[PDB]
């Protein structure tokens, strides 16, 4: 309401978050970020700072786009 | 990917 994370709102500020982030995960920082998805810090765990979706355990193959909307069909920023 | 909270 309306935002979950308003700290996470830039685009920039997702990409910065992706330190560390394992090279088992399969997906890019910048593919992840564009989706609105940040890096908590823990494994390959993201979250969204629109709906505070959060999402694990992806796999090659996986879209970010696609995997949010899917999952988070609430979610304004995929919409 | 796997939803979770
Ligand atoms: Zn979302």
């Amino acid at each position: 309401g309306h935002m979950r994370n308003p700290a996470m709102y830039s685009e920039e500020a997702r990409l910065k978050s992706f330190q560390n982030w394992p090279d088992y995960a399969h997906l890019t920082p910048r593919e992840l970020a564009s989706a609105g998805l940040y890096y908590t810090g823990i494994g390959d765990q993201v979250q969204c700072f629109a709906c505070g979706g959060k999402l694990k355990n992806w796999e090659p193959g996986d879209r970010a786009w696609s995997e949010h909307r899917r999952h988070f069909p609430n979610c304004f920023f995929v919409l | 990917a796997f939803p979770f909270f």
